[PDB]
């Protein structure tokens, strides 16, 4: 796929609105992605792994801070990806407070 | 231990002193025992006095185990509005800067300078959604040859303990804020006797929480922070090798963290204690909503009568229907609370019960609990 | 083949571990939105861009709808 129409697919997954109903949301997506069209940011995924472990200690669940460490190893173990840093940076930035996480299935 | 101790005395402590000088007709034993006593005791003498290990262990309790009181209450009284706002706006240097002048304002300014330089505000990190109360612990760093005695791994477990008690002092002064609302608002609520029923309904849940929390404070006072400190003090006076200091102080740590609800099995009890920690601040929002609504009508009724010097009969209509809805809301709050606290006591069953019995004894009195009220 | 289904396995595993990572960091993104974002970062794209967009698009259906 081309990235520009991929933005409009993303807008119809997040919002229930169709891609012909609105064009303003897609225009804002074009506003931010355009003139940032190429990757120029740098990754330091070592520091961000060390920052997820401090967060999982902060929950005061310490067995799960080391379970994430072995699940974080597996992304390098397969290694079919582009950057391991990018999706993890996205998923860290959108965080809300589970207050201490009153459950986790642990797969 | 002998060769290691004299090397350690030279290299880190920077004191140069030669002091020291049938198996083999038992040749080893006498000089070994003498050397043992003299070198280890001399090392402890230079650490106890010159680098002031004595005051440092004293202030470890005062700051990281929150065993000063004055300092914390002053800290929380001034640092409520910043910390309640999220950590995205918080910046550590402001907190460090306000702290020093705050220590000078109250009585912690007669302390030795050593403990005053170790303290600084320690952030954890900034991630969106956390309140600033969540990322706030004092650092209390320590350097020197004493740093071998007090490890970083020691302070980590101390920070966890700090987190538990830090909650159990914030929430306590929030309960004091509840009581402050009750006392300093009912004294001007002597105009109308229509409030007395629902006011009593607020008062009883306040008192129910006070019976839990003020006892829980006494429990932490006399059986978590005093018995271990007694044992620690005697194990320090008994010391004649530095390994005794280390291997006793770690027991001091490892019994605080088990008297507090931070183990693998006591996590569920902490989880249910979190519900109490939720309901107290929920009661804070329950109370002010009653006052902020009830007081308004009286002021505008006074201004309506000064106009005349049937419109205010229509405010009585909204009042007469709002008092049941507010009342029933507080009732389901109390019922929720009742079920949770009785579930707390009934969850306590024997698998070790060596400090949970001792809290329940003091929490349960008049035998209103497990008489089903 | 075998290495062509093992390549199809190696995305399906990673999408399953990332699904655990998505709930423990508490985002509002589910698996369906996650698959689009993982394709975008498979090509390579600023996550700093994507974060600001999704902070607005999620804010575009809880106060504008």
């Amino acid at each position: 796929k081309s990235p520009n129409v991929l933005l409009q697919n993303l807008c119809c997954r997040i919002l229930g609105r169709s891609e012909a109903d609105v064009a303003q949301q897609f225009q804002y997506a074009v506003r931010v992605i355009g003139s940032n069209f190429a990757p120029t940011v740098e990754r330091d995924e070592f520091l961000v792994a060390e920052k997820i472990k401090k967060e999982l200690i902060r929950q005061r669940r310490e067995a799960d801070a080391a379970l994430f460490s072995e699940l974080h190893r597996k992304l390098h173990s397969q290694g079919v990806l582009k950057n391991k840093w990018s999706i993890l940076y996205l998923l860290l930035s959108l965080s809300e407070d589970p207050r201490r996480q009153p459950s986790k299935v642990s797969s | 231990l002998i060769g290691k101790s004299i090397n350690f005395l030279h290299q880190v402590c920077h004191d140069q002193t030669p002091t020291t000088k049938t198996d083999l007709e038992n040749a080893f034993q006498g000089k070994i025992d003498a050397a043992y006593f003299e070198t280890s005791k001399y090392l402890l003498d230079v650490l106890n006095k010159k680098y002031s290990l004595l005051d440092h262990m004293q202030a470890m309790r005062r700051y990281l185990l929150l065993g000063q009181g004055d300092f914390i209450r002053h800290l929380m009284d001034l640092l409520k509005p910043e910390l309640v706002r999220p950590a995205t706006t918080l910046y550590q240097h402001n907190l460090t800067g306000i702290l020093e002048t705050a220590v000078r304002a109250t009585n912690a300014q007669f302390d030795s300078p050593e403990i005053l330089r170790r303290l600084d505000v320690r952030l954890l990190e900034v991630s969106p959604g956390d309140t600033g109360w969540d990322v706030f612990s004092l650092d209390y760093h320590v350097d020197g040859p004493i740093a071998t005695v007090f490890t970083r791994e020691c302070m980590s477990h101390y920070l966890r303990v700090f987190n538990f008690l830090w909650r159990a002092k914030r929430m306590e002064y929030i309960l004091t804020d509840i009581r402050k609302g009750h006392m300093c608002n009912a004294k001007l609520l002597r105009n109308m006797p229509e409030f007395s029923g629902v006011l009593h309904q607020c008062h009883i849940l306040a008192s129910e929480m006070v019976h839990f929390i003020h006892q829980m404070q006494y429990y932490i006072t006399f059986e978590v922070l005093e018995c271990s400190w007694d044992e620690l003090w005697n194990k320090v006076q008994q010391a004649q090798d530095l390994d005794h200091i280390i291997a006793a102080h770690e027991v001091f740590l490892d019994t605080i963290i088990s008297r507090c609800l931070l183990d693998s099995d006591s996590r569920a009890l902490l989880n249910q204690l979190r519900a109490v920690f939720d309901q107290i601040i929920e009661l804070q929002n329950a109370q002010d909503a009653i006052y902020r609504a009830a007081l308004e009508e009286l002021q505008r009724r006074l201004q309506f009568e000064e106009k005349k010097k049937e419109e205010e009969n229509k405010r009585i209509g909204e009042f007469k229907e709002s008092i049941p809805k507010m009342c029933s809301q507080l009732r389901i709050l109390t019922h929720f609370y009742q079920g949770i606290v009785q579930q707390f006591l009934v969850l306590l069953t024997t698998s070790s019960d060596e400090s949970l019995r001792f809290l329940s004894f003091r929490l349960d009195f008049n035998e209103h609990y497990k008489a089903r009220e | 083949a075998a290495a062509a289904a093992a390549n199809l396995n190696a995305v399906r595993e990673t999408m399953d571990v990332l699904l655990e990572i998505s709930r423990i960091l508490n985002t509002g993104l589910d698996m369906e939105t996650l698959s689009i974002c993982v394709r975008l970062c498979e090509q390579g794209i600023n996550p700093e861009a994507l974060s600001s967009v999704i902070k607005e698009l999620r804010k575009a259906t809880e106060a504008l709808k």
